[PDB]
């Protein structure tokens, strides 16, 4: 689901004829690194979105009904004594939220994310400055170090005719 | 008592349109429901004590229309919405006769 | 429940048979002032229809019941329907009929000028 | 705790608490008995299935069976779907134990009140830490 | 802000007012249903211009209610606020949540998060006020405020003010 | 006419000159033709409302200092119009307090002076309403004026607005 | 007597021509849904029972049943049954802590009347008590009766 | 007009449509033995001009789709050589009004 590895559904014909549709796990380097870039990029994007939503003023919330009411619609809910905002359902004085008191905390969390992910961005800079080969299962078979002796998995590829996916 | 299809059709042949409307609405089910001008859907939250009308998604609060339909009609439209059909109801014409 | 031998025919019950046999412009645009047909070239009948008479009588009776001013003198008549009939009889109903043509155009025919021949 | 969401139906003119209220079912009206003012009209008095939320809880499920035109390959795959569910394993075993209670009571020809009492006793004594090592036939016998 | 706009309203006349002065009754109900009436689409409508010639066409009788529906077109002065607009006003109420400033017919509530931090609430004063190192904001005080938020219902409009920008505040 | 939902639009903001689709620069009047959007400053609005009220008082009959002005317009208000005049009374009081210019000739001088600029009606009404002093203060009060009026022209036009300020 | 109508003699009707007895039986059960959820036959009281019907309960006895021989009319409670409810709720406004039960009574048909002919109290196959009330009225021939 | 004897080859039916305004109408002799129009069930069909069609649409306040239709395979339509959009005034004997004129546009 994060595409750090990908699967191949190749089945072979072992000499004992007890063949099963075994699965091969390998790594697709360009799709994997593109997934890393997209994930960390959009993570930075909605971290900016979260700190921006914190950066608008806090508004209020009603503890009885557990519903929020921002400053824009709290002034439709202020009382006749012009002192307290009363809830539309509970008729309870609105209490203060904390969207703006934690803006510095969110900025600190953003900073602590960035200095931790500095090696990631440096690696992305290097692999975007240089050129990568788009590997597949067939390419990845070339540099295999074999894992076990009595392996029921045969790494020889079987080409087929008629598949036009 | 059932005021069925062909009783309605006898009233149609008579030409009593207002009596037909009174039978189907003021004698069976007269339901007031709010729609908006953006989407014809019945998803308009109405707070009549606070005089506050608002449609989510469209985010419009000044384009709310009041219609009287049978509750069977409202149930039909909501069943279509459940079955993923949008029976958008509009209060103005768009094409010529 | 009930169990009666008297065959009362189930009316509005045709879906049994349905399931038994299931297999086998140039002159006017938008809403402009041109939609109002002028009085000199009105092509509809100068006679009030039965439906026009029925709706004028109903509308006028509803207004009289909801305390509209009455533009005829009363002869002791109290029912709004016959008060509206008298107002129609000596032409004191200040309403007009907007007869819609199928193309969307309409003609305005006042109750005073419409002939009540029925 | 939580929103009120309760309608307290009082006459707005008599101002009497508690209000003397008559629910005229035949007229579809709710009236204040002191002055006759209609507070709420168009009273609401088959299409679903009965379910008691004391015996099997708030469980809602439907089975899959043969229709008018039904190929048997599709039913067999869908029957394994409800069986191969991990969320309601506790529900499946408590329904199996209710089925054992009912068949034991039927083999004994015990009345329906005995069946219901035994089922509720098993449901109340189910999943209790003090009752984990005892044999299921003993649970059935003690519930009966 | 104050504007002049062509406006149209569907007004309903009860049949009891179907007299020879139906146009006068229409104009009077136009007055006491439009003058001072708040709409969120066109702002606070204050006064009706050109009362001598108000466009009243033929009024359709409602088929069930029996009342007449007139689509009256008229000229009127309106007051519609907008986000980001600087207006002057006078304070009419104060609290710990903030204070309302009266501009035109509308009360703009300025929250306690939208003043400079030197300015603080003082409820011990009579009336309660807001006091800072250089100025005091009390009831019946001239004050310039920027509107940075407006909500508009069908019949109500509410605005949010702030004086945290420089060259705002008391005048 | 197309029937798109078109539910996406920018928020109405005064700095971006977005006042809504029905406060555009062109307005189709009741006579059918297009007209420039009539935006009034505070003194202009006060004079238009007062002219409307005295014209209505004339129609009903046929059918200056702050203290005397407030009572004169209060008697005019109660003589002319009937119910639901809380909002109109507050507008009258607000305009007689914050009315920069007294009479028709001075205010019409303000309209012709601001029409010599050829500027937006909203912007010139804001200039005629706000009692600004300097060009930079005008720019920070009205962000709409950024890259629209040169600084020397702005400071001079506010200088004769300060001269036209009276009482 | 046109279109198959008939003229019957009112004097013959008075003397008993085509007079009939009509008996209707109302069967009710008290059932045990759970442990404390059990129906019971009793005469309910408005102070401690919710959703009482607007008809009279005065013809009921201590067992929640009317003795035979007693005249009953439409919407009159002939079988009095109560079921326990959850305490401390808020429904219909007229709810307090005294309302431990709610009414599940069987009244007479709203259009009918008659005399309670017979009341039979017994047990079903499950052993639950259940009652059957036969109410007897007299249909005297009148305009619109079919012959 | 091409009056053939028994059948037309489909390899010539593709080239029956030629360069406009030249049109080709193929007719079978067996179908052409008897004039269909002389039957009393066939009323009088008169092709209208463009001005007559325009006047008809204006006076009856009509559109293209609101007229009664006649298919462009109808025997009378092929007899008159009707193209798409042409209107025929159809005069028939009416037992309530003597003479009745209907109108059918070719689709
Ligand atoms: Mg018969
Ligand atoms: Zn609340
Ligand atoms: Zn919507
Ligand atoms: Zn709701
Ligand atoms: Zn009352």
């Amino acid at each position: 689901s994060d595409r750090l590895i990908s699967i191949h559904k190749q089945r072979e014909y072992p000499p004992n004829s007890k063949s099963v549709e075994r699965v091969y796990y390998y790594v697709k380097y360009p799709h994997a690194i593109d997934a890393i870039k997209w994930k960390v990029h959009q993570v930075v994007q909605r971290l900016k979105d979260d700190l921006d939503k914190n950066s608008e003023p806090n508004g209020y919330m009603c503890p009885i009904c557990l519903t929020k009411y921002t400053q824009l619609e709290a002034v439709q809910l202020l009382n006749f004594d012009r002192t307290e905002f009363l809830c539309s359902l509970c008729d309870e004085p609105l209490v203060e939220d904390d969207s703006g008191k934690k803006n510095k905390e969110k900025q600190d969390k953003l900073n602590r994310l960035m200095d931790q992910i500095q090696p990631i961005i440096d690696s992305l800079k290097k692999i975007d400055d240089s050129r990568i080969e788009e590997n597949t299962f067939e390419i990845a078979l070339a540099r295999l170090i074999p894992p076990q002796n009595q392996s029921h998995a045969a790494y020889t590829y079987n080409p087929k005719k008629g598949s036009t996916m | 008592l059932r005021f069925g299809e062909m009783e309605r059709d006898c009233m149609i042949a008579h030409g009593a349109a207002s009596f037909l409307k009174e039978r189907l609405m003021e004698a069976s089910d007269a339901f007031r429901v709010h729609i908006c001008g953006i989407c014809g859907l019945m998803t308009v939250i109405a707070k009549l004590n606070h005089n506050q009308f608002e449609c989510k998604g469209c985010d419009n609060k000044i384009d709310i229309y009041q219609i009287h339909i049978p509750y069977a009609a409202k149930l039909l439209f909501q069943e279509l919405m459940a079955m993923n059909i949008t029976p958008r109801l509009y209060t103005d014409r768009s094409r010529d006769f | 429940n009930e169990n009666f031998e008297d065959f009362d025919v189930e009316h509005f019950s045709d879906e049994e048979t349905y399931e038994e046999k299931p297999q086998f412009e140039q002159i006017r645009r938008k809403t402009l002032k041109e939609k109002a047909i002028p009085k000199d070239q009105r092509a509809t009948t100068p006679y009030m229809t039965k439906y026009e008479r029925a709706r004028i009588l109903g509308t006028r009776a509803l207004q009289i019941s909801m305390n509209a001013p009455v533009f005829v003198d009363l002869e002791g008549e109290t029912d709004p329907l016959r008060i509206a009939m008298k107002e129609l009889a000596e032409k004191k109903i200040p309403l007009v009929i907007r007869r819609y043509l199928p193309d969307g155009s309409f003609e305005d025919w006042s109750v005073e000028e419409l002939i009540v021949d029925l | 705790r939580g929103p009120n969401l309760n309608i307290v139906l009082t006459c707005p003119e008599c101002k009497v608490y508690p209000p003397k209220i008559v629910e005229r079912f035949s007229e579809g009206d709710v009236v204040c008995a002191l002055c006759g003012l209609v507070l709420s009209d168009k009273l609401v008095d088959r299409v679903g299935e009965a379910s008691n939320p004391l015996l099997d809880g708030n469980n809602l499920s439907t089975r899959i069976g043969k229709g008018e035109t039904t190929d048997m390959r599709f039913t067999k795959e869908l029957n394994k779907a409800q069986g191969k569910n991990v969320m309601d394993k506790k529900d499946n075993e408590v329904q199996a134990a209710f089925a054992k209670i009912t068949m034991l009571c039927d083999a004994a020809e015990l009345p329906k009140i005995v069946k219901d009492c035994a089922k509720e006793a098993y449901k109340l004594c189910h999943d209790e830490k003090t009752l984990k090592g005892k044999s299921m036939e003993s649970i059935m016998a003690a519930s009966i | 802000m104050f504007f002049i706009k062509d406006l149209s309203l569907n007004i309903t006349l009860h049949p009891s007012f179907f007299g020879p002065r139906m146009k006068q009754y229409l104009k009077t109900k136009l007055l006491e249903e439009v003058e001072g009436s708040c709409t969120g689409k066109f702002g606070y409508i204050l006064c009706v211009l050109d009362y001598d010639n108000i466009d009243i066409q033929r009024g359709r009788i409602l088929p069930t209610d029996g009342s007449a529906e007139f689509n009256v077109k008229y000229r009127a002065v309106v007051f519609k606020p907008f986000k980001g607009e600087v207006v002057d006003g006078t304070v009419v109420s104060c609290s710990q949540h903030g204070f309302e400033v009266q501009v035109g017919p509308m009360k703009v509530f300025v929250t306690k998060h939208l003043m400079p931090q030197d300015l603080t609430f003082n409820a011990g004063s009579n009336p309660p006020s807001y006091q800072s190192s250089e100025d005091v904001i009390t009831i019946k005080s001239r004050i310039r405020v920027k509107i940075e938020g407006c909500i508009s219902q069908v019949s109500s409009i509410h605005a949010i003010g702030s004086i945290k920008e420089d060259y705002l505040g008391a005048i | 006419r197309r029937r798109r939902l078109k539910k996406v639009e920018e928020e109405e903001n005064a700095a971006t000159l977005q006042l809504g689709q029905e406060f555009q620069l062109k307005q189709i009047n009741h006579q059918g033709e297009e007209e420039e959007l009539i935006a009034l400053n505070l003194s202009e609005a006060r004079l238009v409302i007062k002219e409307a009220l005295v014209e209505r008082r004339r129609a009903f009959k046929r059918s200056e200092t702050r203290e005397k002005e407030l009572e004169s317009i209060d008697v005019l208000l109660e003589q002319t119009t009937g119910g639901n005049n809380k909002d109109l009374k507050n507008t009258m009081q607000y305009l007689t307090n914050f009315s920069r210019f007294r009479d028709q000739e001075t205010v019409g001088a303000v309209i012709q002076l601001l029409k010599s600029t050829g500027l937006h009606p909203f912007e010139v009404a804001q200039l005629g309403s706000l009692a600004c002093d300097t060009a930079d203060e005008a720019k920070t009060l009205i962000p709409s004026l950024n890259n629209k009026i040169s600084d020397d022209e702005l400071e001079r036009i506010l200088k004769e607005l300060s001269n036209l300020e009276t009482l | 007597n046109q279109e198959d109508s008939m003229i019957m003699n009112q004097s013959s009707i008075d003397r008993g021509l085509f007079r009939s007895l009509f008996f209707r039986s109302y069967m009710d059960q008290e059932k045990k849904y759970g442990m404390s959820i059990t129906e019971t036959f009793e005469k309910p009281q408005r102070t401690n029972t919710l959703r009482m019907k607007h008809g009279t309960y005065d013809k009921l006895d201590d067992d929640g049943l009317i003795a035979p021989g007693v005249r009953v009319s439409g919407e009159d409670v002939i079988i009095g049954k109560t079921t326990p409810i959850s305490p401390d709720e808020e429904e219909l406004g007229q709810r307090t802590a005294y309302h431990s039960k709610r009414d599940a009574s069987t009244p007479l048909r709203s259009t009918e009347n008659g005399i309670v002919d017979q009341v039979l109290v017994t047990t079903n196959q499950d052993g639950l008590k259940f009652v059957k009330v036969r109410v007897r009225t007299t249909k005297i021939p009148q305009i619109g009766d079919k012959f | 007009i091409f009056v053939y004897q028994n059948n037309i080859t489909p390899s010539a039916m593709k080239l029956v449509p030629s360069i406009p305004p030249a049109t080709i109408e193929t007719f079978n002799e067996a179908a052409l033995v008897v004039n269909i129009t002389h039957h009393e069930l066939v009323p009088k069909h008169i092709r209208l001009s463009s001005d007559e069609k325009r006047e008809l649409l204006k006076r009856y306040r009509l559109k293209e789709s609101q007229l009664p239709r006649i298919q462009r395979a109808d025997p009378v339509a092929l007899y008159l050589g009707l193209k798409r959009g042409e209107v025929v005034k159809i005069i028939r004997k009416s037992e309530t009004s003597g003479r009745y004129a209907s109108y059918r546009i070719c689709m």
